[PDB]
Parts: C-alpha cells; structure tokens; sequence
C-alpha cells in the first residue's frame, strides 16, 4: 500500500532565538476519522535541523475510491507559544491516482466537523502545505513567561 | 509574585543513575554522552560537560542499552523485533533519520583497555604513563574506595573521571580535584518525614 | 599453564608477631606498564573467599591496615604486621595474566577441655560424647560398657577453630541397635587428652533415660 | 430463561441455599428478574453470600454481611448494554420484608459540551 | 528510602543538603514506617523478606537490628495496621498474607482492603488471623486501572450552604473506595464507588467516547467528591477530567438519614444511608500522568488538585474551578439560590502559566513517580514534593 | 557491600547431565566488569575462569542476559560461586574478584533425597540427603548418607531440597 508524509517547519528564523535546547519542543499526531486498525495511529517527532524542520513518515492510509483519513497535529513546546496550536490534516485518494493533502487551522476547544444539519457552516481556514506546514510563534509573546513579576 | 522566589524555594535535584557507557563527543571535546539507568524497556541518554557537573540535557529513549550503537558520530538506535530505527545526532538531539526497513550500520562500543595504555596502579597509588618513554607524570594517591576509571582524555583539555565508590564519581583535571557527583538517589520507593522544632503566690509575683 | 607455588603449607603463629607468606610462579607476571596482576585471597572457614590485595601491591577497600604485599616478576609476598585470632582461614594466591589458577592453600593454624556425655534418643540408639572448648586439638575418644570395649560405629566430627579464643571442639558418636544396645546397663565415655593430666571418664546407667 | 441461585455460606462449611430467581428477557433490550422461589429459614450472624447462574456465572463471595432473620434486602443485579449479569450486590431497603430482585443499568456519564461551528457565517458578517 | 538499600535525610530547606546517609544491605527496599508515635525509630522491609530496625538520631543513625521474617519469601507490599497494637499485614508475591507483630517498639473488628489489576478483595483480621471476606473480580477482558481510598479529613463544616441560606448536607461516610474498570469488547470506562466493609457498589457510571487505554488514567478521592482523568477521542481528542460530588439528599434542606442524636450506626449490617450524586466533565489540553490532593494542618483551604503531566511540568487547579452543580454563566445571573460567589461551569479548562510550578526546570520524573503533600503550620501554605528519578519539592 | 549477587540452581544431579546455575546482580554498572564463575570442590582447592562481558566475550579455562542482569551457566560435585572482576584490559579481564556470591552446593550422586528426622538429646539429626541442613535458634561438620549433631550451649532444622521444616526442643 501507499503511505503519506507530513512535512513542517517551525521557523525560529525571523526571531534571534537560537540558544534553545531542541529537546523541549515535541510535535504529536493522532488519528480521528474512519480508521480500521483496532487502534488509532499515534506518533511523536522532534526537530531535524537548526532551521527547525520536522517530518512524519509512513503514516497509514485508507484506500478506496475517495476514502479520506484525518489526522490531528498537536504542536507543543515548553519555551514558546505556537500560533495554530492544533492542525487538522486530510489525506484523500483522488480518483486520478494522486494523493491530495490538505491542512487547516483549528484551535483548542472547537469541534472539527459540522453537525450535519447546518447548511453551509463556518469552515476552518485553509493553510498552505506545498513546501511545508509553517507553524509560527505568537507575535506578541514569543516567550512563555512562567514568572509573574512582583511590584 | 514568582520572580522574587523563583529559584529560592524550588528544590530540584538531578540524578543520572549509575553510568553504563560514556561516549566521547567529536566536537566540543570537553563534552561526553552518558548512557545510564537501564531497564527492561528504555534507558536514559544524557549529555554531560566533563570539566564540570552541569548535566546538559536528558532523554528517556525506548530502547535497551544493547540496541544503541554508533555509526560507521550519529548514534544509531535499532529495535530488534521489528527494524524500526532512528539515527540521532550527537552534540544536539536532532532526529537525523528515521526508518523501518534497514539500519545503516553499527559498531560495537569498544571496551576500555585503559591498562597497557595510560595507567599503572601499584602502591595504592595511581600513575599516568605515556605510551612510550613511560616517565609517569601526574601521579595521584588513590581514594579510599576505587572501582574503575570511567573516562580519561589525554589531550589539551585533560579530564579524568574515577568511579570511586559504587555510586560516586570524582572528576580531576590538570592533578587537582575539579568536581564530585553522587547518584545514590536514583530511585525513591518510600518516604517518611522527620520534624525539627525548638527545644506562695506572692513569691510568684516577686519572681 | 602458569603454576603457582606457596612456600609454607601450614604456618601457626602466635597473635602479636609478624607473619609472612610467599608465592612463586614459573612465568613472569610483569606487565609492560608495570601492573603485576597478582591477587591474595583469604577464605574463612565456612565462608566465601575475600579479597585482600588485588593488583599485586594495592589493598582492597574495607580491609585493615595490617595487611601488605610486595614483589614483582616471579616472586610475591604477603605480610601481616600483627596477627590476631580473627585472621584464621586458608590463604590463596592468584595470577591474572592468563586464565587464573588459584594455586595455593596455606593454612595458618594459630593454635600451635570440657567433657559432656548425652543419653540415647528414644528411637536405634546413639550416645554422643562432646569435647567442647579444648585447645590442644589432640584427643582419642573411647567407650566402655560393662568393662567391655565397643570400638565399632565410632564416628567423629571436629569443628574449626574459633575467631576469638581459637579453641577446638569435637564430638564422637557411638550408634548401636536398640536390641543390641539395651542388653548392657552402664556406659562410659573415656578420653585421654593433652590439656588435662590424667584421662577422664564420664559414666551413665539407664537412670532417667 | 437463566436461573440465579442465591445462597449464604458459613465461611467454612457449605452453601446453605437461600433462594432462586429467574432472569427473563422480556423486552428486546430490557431484562427482568422475577422470584421463582425463596426459602424461609432462620438466619442470624455474620455470613458470606454466594451467587451462581449455572453455566456462565459464579460469584463465590459478592458480599459479607450480618444477617438477621426478617430479611429486608434488595438483590441488585447489575448488567451492561449487551444484556448479561455483570455484578451482583445486595443492599438494605427498609420496606421490603422479603428479598426482591432489581436490575441496574450503568447510568451513562456526562459527555460535556464543546464550542460548535456556527451557522452560515459565509455570506453574512 | 531508595530502590537499592539506602536511607538518607534531605534538608527540606537549604536546597536539599544531605544531612546523613545510611547504607543498608537489603538489596531492595519495599516500605518504611515509624515504629511508634514517638518518631524515633524506623522499621524497613526488604524485598527478599528481611526486616531491619533503625535508630534515628541527630547524628548518623545506627542499624540496631536485622532479622528475617517468619516465612522467607519475596515481599510484595506491607500495610500498617492499628498504631497501638504494632501490627503489619505483609503480602508476599505468590499472594500470601502474613500477620506480623514485631515488638512494643522499644466486637472490635479490623478490616483490610487489597486491590489488584484483577479486582478488589477485602479481608477481615480476627483473633490474629486473616480471613477472606468478599471479592469483586473483573471479567476476562476487563482490567482495573485506577483505585483510590477515602483519606481521613478533619471536619470543618457539615454542609455546603446556598444562597437563600439552605444547606445540602454533604455525604460523609468514611468507609468508601473508588475505582475504574476499563473494558475492551465495548470500549468503555466504568466508575464504581464501592462500600468497602460490606461490598455494595452504590454507583456505576460508564463512558463510551472511544477511550484509548494506552494513555495514563488516574483517580483521586476527596472528602466528599471524586475526580478522575482519562484520554478520549469522540467530542475532541483531548485529556478529560470528570468530577462527581456526593450529597445526602439533593432537596435543598434535608437530612433524609444521618440521624445524629443517639443512633450508633452499624455499618456491617448494611443499614447505612445511601448517596445521591451530581457529575460533570471537563476538557484539558495536556496528558496528565498522575494526580494528588494537597494537605494542611486543618483542612480548611481549598484542596488544590495537583497534577504531574507527561512533560514533567506540575500544575495544580483549585477544587473551586472543578464545580459540579455548575451553570453556563447565563443562568448564574440574578439566581439568588446559587451560593456565595458561585463559580460558573466553564467546561474548557485552559492551562495557566502562573500555576505551572517548575517554572523553567526540566524535571524528568521517571516512569514510576509519586506526588506527595506535607502539611505545615501557616495554614495557607502546603509543601508538595515529587519523588522518582528526580526528587523535587516546593 | 550493596552490590551483592544472589544464586539459583539445582541440588541433585545424576551422572552425565548439565548443571544449570544463575547469578543475579543487585548493584550498579553491569557494564564495566567481567563476571566469572569459580568452583571449590571438597578437597582443598579452587580452579576455574568462566569469564563473561556485557557484550558476550566468553573466555573459558556462561550465557548473558543484559535485560535482567543475570549471567547464567550450563555445564563433579562442588560449591559454585559467582564473582565480579576488574576489566582493565580489553578482552581478557584482570581478576581482582570482589563481591563474591553466597555460593551454591551441587552434589552429583546416584540415590534420591531423604528428609531429616530429629532426635533430641544436643539436637541430633539422623540420615538425610543431600547436604546441608541448617540448625537455628555449635554446628559440627556432617559425616557420611549424612548425619549432623548440634550442641546446646532450640532446633529449627530446615532442609530446602526435601522441603522439611521441623521444630524441636532439647
Ligand atoms: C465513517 O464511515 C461511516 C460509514 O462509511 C460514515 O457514515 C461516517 O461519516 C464516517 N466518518 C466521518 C467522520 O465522516
Ligand atoms: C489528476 O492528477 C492531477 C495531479 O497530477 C490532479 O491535479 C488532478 O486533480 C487529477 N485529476 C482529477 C480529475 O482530479
Ligand atoms: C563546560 O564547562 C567548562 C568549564 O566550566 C566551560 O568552559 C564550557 O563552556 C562548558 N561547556 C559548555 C558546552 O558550556
Ligand atoms: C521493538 O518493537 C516491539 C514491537 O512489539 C516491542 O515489543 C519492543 O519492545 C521493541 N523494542 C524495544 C527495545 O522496546
Ligand atoms: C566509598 O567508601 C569510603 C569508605 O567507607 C567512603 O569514603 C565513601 O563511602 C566512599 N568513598 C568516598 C571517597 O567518598
């Protein structure tokens, strides 16, 4: 069968943040939609380069005429604040033969799919995935700021 | 409210366990990688500045120690049931490569052989020898207990690590003692709390 | 291959005085660096062995300061500065250059008498004579029944010296069949011993049992 | 269909029978327990009970109690979605003046709500 | 007491300087107890079956006694029995129970409760002998995952009081335990609140939202409430907390039972009052490895459910935020009946970086770790420590 | 003396079958030492080197399990001891065996086991097989079947191979 590979890149490039440890940021994948394996797929990766490339590989896939699979990515860190903070990823088996990848931009505490009775509901923002998914820091507060300041 | 007592009240101790393997680092020569704390499912891979204490980072890898070997550096870790393998960079824990079909290669981590090369111990005393013209520079009196010499670097940033007692490690440099570490506390099972604290009527009026 | 010879096979020494044991090897044990690869071991009676000197000249952790070692090449020597009654047991050499051998067996014996007799059990019959806390180590135990000797089934067991006083102890057993045993009335264990002066006998009739 | 046997035991000797009930699948998805027979015997003291449905059910000791002869207990059988006796317990209910049998279902939990995708925020704003 | 044989004393102030270290020769330690109320002597149980008695002094301690148990088998666990009788119940692997009466330290039934992954068992100690009393064993495909007992708590207020000054009379019965059963072949998690003297269940509550069973699960039992945590996929794939609160009766002013004048309740008959409950569920972002509840000298301040996450970061939330009987904050407005300062429901709980203890500390706490809480004076403050590979206190 | 070794094995063997013994370590640094077996046959001697390494480097005159820290041996009557030795050289080891094991007894005999009976007098034991029996709350060497006597100066005789647990007063 065929398997899919999510690429991505946390930038750490516009900022001067370069003294980091690289073990305090871990991205996680989970599987939500229409899996048949007796357990959803789940994985946890780390960085690959100073530039910040991360990559998943050998992800399972449903196969059929148009059958889709949905994964959810949990970009997390113990130093920074990452912007989307949950990403929905869709793999679709097009009838041509090629594999279609789509990303989206959710956030913590909303349902992913609409309630099947609402006509033309609000839809998640599409996110550009061709070179790589671009997770970004918060513009206002790149640092996590555990320490409350007295006085 | 935190910044006044950020580090003052917090009480954190770092335990690396009894060291199983100490691998030198090809860059930043005063730095090593320590595989320690084996168990049935995982081990603890840490990085350690050898001219100090100051553990740099730690990671719990889900592989047994015998499954972790160098390349033919790049620290290839290969499962045995399946062939899931991960190549991790030294000097930064970057997941350099991942795969399922074939491991690139391995080499078995070599045994010490520090006798016949650099060390002779006769009169309850430790002599460092050159390989040839063994003039026996840098002799040192042995400690009370002595198990083995964990690590030894002879070039310009000279560093020596002795496993002195069963769980204590002593670090010398060019010889003066530089640091001392103890991992007797690697796994706490049960606790108890010990507390420390201070320590006719007219005659009463007068006193 | 390498053969190890220990010079004294038994070395009784009084406490307080120095003692020494020697050890010789066919080949040379001199490593290129200067490591000697010879170890000295002590086995207490009824115990696992202990390490005393562990690279030919060093001293193992948790050992007194009394012990020391010396030598090189094909000769080695262990030396105790002060002997005490704890230091009793077998002493062994070992060479670690190629395939260790444990050639040795020195038997420091620093001993250079209460009499008990117990009655037979309820069932056969077995009478035991116990010579407890005797130093001279030298006794013969004999039996007397109705003035008639009984030598057969005379089984003896001697324990090793103590660690504090180093006084030997032994026991002797005469086992007879109950049918054989009860025919005679009065028994006595007789001992000729060095610590006392004249041989002594302890006697029992049936009496209580 | 199935028959449940209830019997108190002296904790060493043997199971002295105390009653029998039957578990009929009356509706498609609702089992009901009816008392086929209960045996009135004089009981007092600390005993450990026993439950058996012949074939696929044996609890040797589902509870330990200090019984007194005017038994006033409810035998609560506890089942799951695919009807099968999962756990039997016995409780004190004041007004029975006998042993009666009840079925208990697992009382499905909260399933708390989450923010939803709103309606027709496509051409209006 | 470490995993090897090593006792040591750490100064809770001065950044954990080591006051004294004693090296045993037990080759594994299993448990540690104070021998008497005087707090001078320790008894230490070994894995292979020995027990040691140690004299704690200001100076380096002395190992005053070592001796074997009656039966030389491997020791699984030890339970401390009544303080004054100086008894211990020792469970050997091979699952054999030994009553142990060590020394003076120089019907009044006693009930015990043991739990395994197979079920909850219970025992009665009579005439210096142990006797099996009941059993609650799981099926072939079920497996018990989390279990917790009711911690003894000082009683400050007998009932929670409402706006319009009516009181609900919270349920306070001491002999309770709570546990979770994880079932494959239906993919469900069941919560049970067992009465441990007799063995009645009194509550069952099952969730079917595709639980995972590979991510850690936990339960804690408060004074009159239970909070448990598990991972789940259906509503959103996120960590989930569930809180149940127990009351004697939900009508706003009622003691349906708990007749307090002269009744002298008898729990072994089963005559006790039965609870009523109210339950809610909350969603948490991060995977919670383990949970505990804090302690103080008098249990007045809020209980501060404290959690150790997968990262090693430690975060607490007060019990006021996890409010059953909550409302969505639309129905809290001008609802005179609610409470003083009635908190709203707020199902989604976001993580607050102020409460994250271990501000910048890595704190790799190992796979087997314990969260403990030590009370102090100055009742606002309580000490919490994490024991494991890395030992930490704050 | 925290790093100490515990043994398992077999007591009775007929001629011509293999003898299975197993040490187990309870201390740090399984990797860095050579773990050797040693025999003491009765008759005042010791001789063996059965060396091993963490990466299996057997050096005979010894199976390894790095998962659970238990070297294992499978091969006359003797006492068998574990060991732990310095590892200065690469593939040879350097002896210096500290932290010996408690030692197991292996008797290669033809007959079968017999429990010890008790006949108090001090406490006396009739013909039992195999060695040893341990008296508890003074002990003489056993004499060849084997019989052992003990002085009072009470008799909890224990025999693991036959599983005999007998209590008796003098
Ligand atoms: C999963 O499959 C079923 C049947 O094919 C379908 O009804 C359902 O909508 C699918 N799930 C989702 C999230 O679409
Ligand atoms: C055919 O494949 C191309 C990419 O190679 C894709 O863009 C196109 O959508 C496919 N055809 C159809 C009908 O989808
Ligand atoms: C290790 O310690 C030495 C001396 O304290 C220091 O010079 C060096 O920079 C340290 N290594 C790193 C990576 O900081
Ligand atoms: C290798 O993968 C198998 C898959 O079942 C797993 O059981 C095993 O634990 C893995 N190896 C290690 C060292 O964990
Ligand atoms: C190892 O043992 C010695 C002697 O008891 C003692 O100094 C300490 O416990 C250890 N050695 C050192 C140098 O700390």
């Amino acid at each position: 069968a065929r398997r899919g590979t999510i690429k991505g890149r946390l930038d750490l490039a516009a900022s001067n943040i370069t003294g980091f440890v690289s073990t305090r940021t871990s991205f996680k994948l989970y599987q939500i939609g229409n899996f048949s394996t007796e357990y959803p797929y789940t994985s946890t990766t780390m960085f690959q380069d100073d530039e910040g490339n991360f990559e998943f590989a050998n992800l399972p896939l449903n196969d059929g005429v148009n059958e889709t699979t949905y994964y959810v990515m949990y970009p997390a860190s113990m130093d920074f604040n990452l912007k989307p903070n949950r990403i929905l990823i869709e793999f679709k088996n097009l009838e041509n033969g090629t594999l279609q990848l789509n990303a989206f931009k959710n956030f913590f505490g909303r349902e992913y799919f609409p309630s099947k009775d609402i006509t033309y509901p609000e839809k998640l923002q599409s996110m550009k995935v061709h070179p790589y998914i671009t997770v970004e820091l918060l513009h206002k507060a790149p640092i996590r700021s555990y320490l409350q300041a007295r006085n | 409210v935190f910044s006044d007592d950020a580090f003052i009240t917090d009480w954190q101790l770092a335990n690396l366990g009894p060291w199983e393997k100490v691998i030198p680092d090809s860059r930043d020569r005063n730095r090593v990688l320590i595989l320690s704390n084996p168990t049935e499912t995982s081990c603890l891979v840490s990085s350690f500045n050898v001219s100090s204490g100051q553990i740099l980072f730690r990671n719990v890898l889900p592989f047994t120690i015998d499954e972790i070997q160098l390349d033919s550096n790049a620290m290839v870790c290969v499962n045995s049931s399946s062939n899931h393998w991960q190549k991790y960079d030294l000097h930064d824990w970057f997941l350099l490569e991942e795969g399922v079909d074939n491991a690139p290669s391995t080499t078995i981590l070599p045994q010490s052989s520090y006798l016949n090369d650099q060390v002779s111990i006769k009169n309850n005393e430790l002599h460092i020898l050159d390989e040839q013209s063994k003039l026996a520079e840098w002799k040192l009196e042995l400690p009370q207990g002595f198990n083995k010499v964990e690590y030894f670097h002879r070039e310009d940033p000279l560093a020596l690590v002795l496993n002195v007692n069963d769980t204590q490690y002593m670090g010398f440099s060019a010889l003066i003692p530089v640091w001392q570490r103890d991992e007797w506390l690697t796994n706490v099972v049960d606790y108890a709390v010990l507390d420390v604290f201070d320590s006719s009527l007219w005659n009463a009026y007068w006193l | 291959d390498v053969v190890m010879t220990q010079s004294p096979l038994s070395l009784p020494v009084t406490p307080g005085e120095p003692a020494s044991i020697s050890c010789r090897s066919s080949q040379t044990l001199m490593n290129r660096n200067g490591n000697n690869f010879l170890d000295w071991y002590l086995q207490k009676p009824g115990q696992s062995p202990q390490l005393l000197i562990y690279l030919g000249s060093n001293r193992a952790p948790g050992v007194p300061d009394r012990f020391s070692g010396s030598g090189s090449g094909t000769d080695f020597t262990l030396r105790i500065s002060r002997v005490e009654p704890e230091d009793v047991g077998v002493y062994y050499c070992m060479q670690a250059l190629q395939t260790p051998s444990f050639g040795g067996g020195t038997k420091v014996e620093i001993r250079r008498p209460s009499v008990f007799i117990f009655p037979p059990s309820d069932e056969t019959a077995s009478v035991v004579c116990l010579l407890n806390n005797f130093y001279p180590r030298e006794a013969k135990v004999q039996w007397k029944v109705d003035n008639a000797l009984q030598s057969g089934n005379s089984q003896e067991s001697v324990t090793e010296q103590d660690s504090k006083d180093s006084t030997y102890s032994l026991s002797s057993t005469l086992t007879l069949s109950k049918a054989d045993y009860e025919k005679h009335k009065v028994y006595a264990c007789e001992v000729t011993h060095q610590g006392l002066s004249s041989p002594v006998t302890k006697s029992f009739n049936r009496g209580e049992c | 269909a199935d028959i449940l046997q209830l019997s108190y035991s002296d904790d060493a000797k043997d199971a002295i029978p105390l009653g029998t009930f039957e578990i009929d699948s009356t509706s498609d998805g609702n089992v009901t327990v009816t008392t086929v027979n209960i045996q009135d015997v004089e009981v007092s003291g600390e005993y450990c009970l026993n439950a058996q449905i012949e074939g696929k059910l044996d609890m040797p000791c589902f509870s330990y109690m200090k019984l007194r002869t005017p038994l006033k207990y409810d035998l609560i059988v506890d089942v799951d979605e695919d009807n099968e006796v999962k756990q039997v317990s016995l409780s004190y209910d004041e007004t029975n003046d006998a042993i009666t049998a009840t079925v208990r279902y697992p009382e499905a939990g909260p399933t708390a709500p989450v923010t939803k995708l709103k309606k027709k925020t496509k051409t209006y704003a | 007491l470490t995993h090897d044989g090593f006792i040591g004393g750490l100064d809770m102030v001065n950044k954990g300087q080591l006051i004294w270290k004693l090296d045993l020769e037990i080759d594994q330690g299993v448990k540690m107890f104070w021998t008497d109320k005087n707090h001078d002597e320790l008894v230490v149980f070994s894995h292979d079956g020995h027990y040691l008695t140690i004299e704690v002094t200001k100076d380096q301690p002395i190992i005053k006694s070592r001796s074997p148990l009656s039966e030389r088998k491997t020791v699984d666990s030890v339970i401390r029995l009544n303080e004054h009788d100086h008894q211990y119940l020792i469970k050997f692997e091979d699952k054999d129970h030994l009553l142990f009466k060590l020394n003076p330290g120089k019907s009044s039934h006693i009930f015990v409760t043991e739990h395994d992954t197979n079920g909850i068992y219970g025992y009665i100690i009579e005439n210096d002998t142990v006797k099996q009393t009941w059993k609650k064993a799981v099926n072939s495909k079920e497996k018990m995952v989390a279990y917790s007992k009711r911690e003894t708590t000082n009683l400050n207020t007998l009932g929670i009081t409402l706006g319009d000054k009516s009181v609900l009379y919270k349920y306070l019965y001491p002999n309770l335990a709570a546990y979770l059963i994880a079932n494959e072949e239906h993919h469900t998690i069941t919560f049970n609140l067992i009465d441990t003297i007799t063995g009645e269940i009194l509550i069952t509550q099952e969730h079917k939202d595709s639980p995972d069973f590979r991510f850690p699960m936990d339960i804690v039992f408060g004074e009159y409430w239970v909070v448990y945590s598990y991972f789940s996929s259906e509503p959103v794939p996120e960590q989930k907390l569930v809180v149940v609160e127990l009351y004697e009766s939900l009508t706003p002013d009622e003691r349906l039972s708990n007749s307090s004048d002269n009744f002298s309740y008898d729990p072994l008959t089963g005559h006790i009052n039965k609870p009523q409950f109210q339950t809610k569920q909350f969603i948490f972002p991060e995977i919670i490895k383990t949970m505990s509840i804090s302690k103080t000298t008098d249990d007045i301040t809020t209980k501060a459910i404290v959690m150790e996450l997968e990262n090693g970061q430690i975060t607490y939330i007060p019990k006021l935020l996890l409010n059953a009987r909550g409302k969505p904050a639309e129905e809290m407005a001008k609802d005179k009946k609610k409470e003083f300062m009635a908190t709203p429901y707020t199902p989604v709980i976001p993580i607050n970086d102020n409460f994250i203890i271990t501000h910048f500390r890595n704190l790799l706490p190992g796979s087997d770790s314990q969260l403990i809480s030590i009370p102090t004076n100055l009742e606002s403050t309580s000490i919490i420590c994490d024991l494991g590979l890395d030992v930490f206190c704050t | 003396a925290q790093v100490q070794l515990q043994q398992w094995g077999a007591g009775l063997l007929k001629p011509s079958e293999t003898l299975s013994l197993t040490c187990a370590v309870y201390g740090g640094s399984f990797s860095g030492y050579y773990w050797s077996w040693i025999r003491q046959p009765p008759g005042k001697g010791l001789e063996w080197i059965g060396e091993i390494n963490h990466s299996g480097s057997t050096n005979y005159n010894v199976d390894t399990s790095k998962n659970q820290f238990s070297l294992k041996l499978s091969s006359d009557t003797a006492v068998y001891y574990c060991a732990r030795g310095l590892a200065g050289r690469g593939y040879y080891g350097s002896g210096s065996y500290l932290r010996w094991g408690q030692g197991t007894l292996v008797t290669v005999s033809s007959a079968s086991t017999k429990g010890p009976s008790v006949f108090p007098l001090g406490c006396l034991v009739k013909d039992y097989f195999p060695e040893p029996v341990t008296v508890s709350w003074h002990t003489f060497p056993a004499v060849l079947l084997y019989s052992l006597s003990s002085v009072v100066t009470i008799c909890n005789v224990n025999h693991k191979p036959s599983n005999t647990k007998v209590d008796k007063k003098v």
